[PDB]
């Protein structure tokens, strides 16, 4: 009804990186710090309004653990955005972003948008990951990054609003 | 008792509520459209009858929309019931799980799968709604 497209996004990263929770709280306000890995993998709607555009967000939730990493792939292809989500509080983490951005040109196609964020940045104390390291790294890419918390709702609004405007422009400018 | 599977009843009784106004006004508008069927100054009530079945199109829309949104909420209560059931299984150890074990486990996490599929089926002809109603509105 209310909108006037909807795009498909993913979700991918380490289990316990926090892709739920972070989905949790951008599409309702909330967050549980109980631990209930994702089975397989689920799918959330959240519809904005962004350029005076409301589009609908299909947000494809993966399963971060390898048993499931076969069924995650199917759904890489017809994501038209994708989120490498990583933990501060964990570097291995980290460092399987490039695990999962080889999965991204094995399964999605080449078009793909891609963010990248380290999530659990709302405690610094036991952060084992540099917020520049980070950065650096997306640069490398050249792909935008952000660190996020959904326990205190930083930037998670904000990222999933610029990875949707950036394929919003990729494709209406095409 | 129950947690916020409240927010997916409360949802769904208002679905039919307003479910329940839209054919309420989709019998009204039928009556009176025999009844200018019936019909047939004129010209004014010509543009009167062009305004109902503008009303008509207008509510079928509402309605086809208002049961997918039906739907949707009861896949969603299926799928939280039968993902809390393969979770149950699974605590179980491989070690412990005979043939009907495994193979019901299976069984469950095979109906989920396709419950999400059909969730997103829903989502893409929701959405070829959407564009034939861009594309034969383009000309209103
Ligand atoms: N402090 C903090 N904890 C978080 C944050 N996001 C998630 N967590 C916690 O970290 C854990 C990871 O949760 P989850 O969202 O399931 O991670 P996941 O990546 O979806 N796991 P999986 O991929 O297996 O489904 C949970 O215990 C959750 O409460 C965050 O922003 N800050
Ligand atoms: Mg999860």
């Amino acid at each position: 009804k209310t909108y006037d497209y909807l795009f498909k996004l993913l979700l991918i990263g380490d289990s316990g990186v926090g892709k739920t929770c972070v989905l949790f709280r951008f599409s309702e306000d909330a967050f549980n710090s109980t631990f209930i890995s994702t089975i397989g993998i689920d799918f959330k709607i959240r519809t904005i309004e962004l350029d005076g555009k409301r589009i609908k967000l299909q947000i494809w939730d993966t399963a971060g653990q390898e048993r499931f990493r076969t069924i995650t792939t199917a759904y890489y292809r017809g994501a038209m955005g994708i989120m490498l989500v990583y933990d501060i509080t964990n570097e291995k983490s980290f460092d399987n972003i490039r695990n999962w951005i080889r999965n991204i040109e094995e399964h999605a196609s080449a078009d793909v948008e891609k963010m990248i964020l380290g999530n659990k940045c709302d405690v610094n104390d036991k952060r084992q990951v540099s917020k520049e390291r980070g950065e650096k790294l997306a640069l490398d890419y050249g792909i935008k990054f952000m660190e996020t918390s959904a326990k205190a709702n930083i930037n998670v609004e904000n990222a999933f609003f610029t990875l949707a405007r950036d394929i919003k422009a990729k494709m209406d400018k095409k | 008792m129950k947690q916020e599977e409240l927010k997916r009843l409360y949802k769904a009784q208002a679905i039919q509520r307003q479910l329940e106004e839209v054919e309420e006004r989709q019998r009204a508008s039928e009556i009176q459209g025999v009844r200018l069927e019936k019909a047939l100054d004129e010209a004014q009530l010509l543009q009167e009858w062009f305004k109902l079945v503008l009303e008509k199109n207008k509510l079928m829309r509402y309605e086809s929309e208002l049961l997918i949104m039906a739907q949707e909420l009861e896949l969603e209560d299926h799928q939280s019931r039968l993902e809390q059931k393969l979770r149950e299984k699974m605590l179980k150890e491989e070690s412990q799980k005979d043939e009907k074990d495994l193979n019901e486990e299976q069984e469950v996490f095979t109906e989920l799968m396709q419950v999400i599929e059909q969730r997103d089926k829903l989502v893409d002809s929701l959405e070829e709604q959407r564009i034939r109603e861009k594309a034969e509105d383009q000309h209103f």
